[PDB]
Order: structure tokens, then sequence, then C-alpha cells
């Protein structure tokens, strides 16, 4: 018979965005006292990534849940503050997300 | 209320 394979179904990582002009290449969604982007979880996502923009260059990927913006908790913020955290992180943005699997 | 495309 066959077996499952080792399956990865969370992983919390740290990556590192270069903005060019134009800027992330990102989509953020969520929020506290937003209507939620995955299910009741009022925290901030990434809703959709520019392909071959600088995120993506970076490893993020649609639905990763925004924790940590250069050492910037996100926990309980609302989606302004999420966006005012991101316009200012400067040229490099390193963020901790977390990511399911499917 | 739904803030689900502020682009960055």
């Amino acid at each position: 018979l066959l077996i499952e394979p080792a399956r990865i179904e969370e992983e919390e990582l740290t990556l590192t965005i270069l903005r060019q002009t134009g800027g992330l290449g990102i989509s953020i969604a969520g929020g506290k006292g937003s209507t939620p982007y995955k299910g009741d979880d009022e925290g901030i996502f990434i809703s959709r990534v520019s392909e071959e923009g600088p995120a993506a260059r970076a490893g993020v990927r649609v639905g990763d849940k925004l924790l940590e913006v250069n050492g910037v908790a996100l926990q309980g913020a609302e989606h302004h503050e999420a966006v005012e955290a991101l316009r200012g992180a400067g040229t490099a943005v390193q963020m901790r997300v977390w990511r399911e699997r499917m | 209320q739904e803030e689900w495309e502020t682009v960055m």
C-alpha cells in the first residue's frame, strides 16, 4: 500500500523584499474591524502578488498572513495601521508571515 | 468595512 508523505501544514517565514520605485508589488487585506479576508481572522493578509515583482522574487505568496514588519507587530491592527506600516517600511521590508498548505 | 485590495 501507499503511505502519506511528509506534509508541511504550516510555516512561519521571514522574507526580505526590495522595494522598487513602483513599490512592493502586493495587496493586503483585512484588519481589526474589517471584513476578514479568511474566515473570522481579522488579521492582515497578502491578497495579491505581482508576478516577478519584488515580493514575488522574495518568496511571498498569495494568502500569507502578515504578522510583523521590520520589528512592528500587527496583531490586532486595523487595515490602515498595516497600510501605514508598509508605506513607511522603507527600502528593505522584512516581514514575518504565516502560511498554510493547499 | 471590506478592505481587501490596498495596493503597495
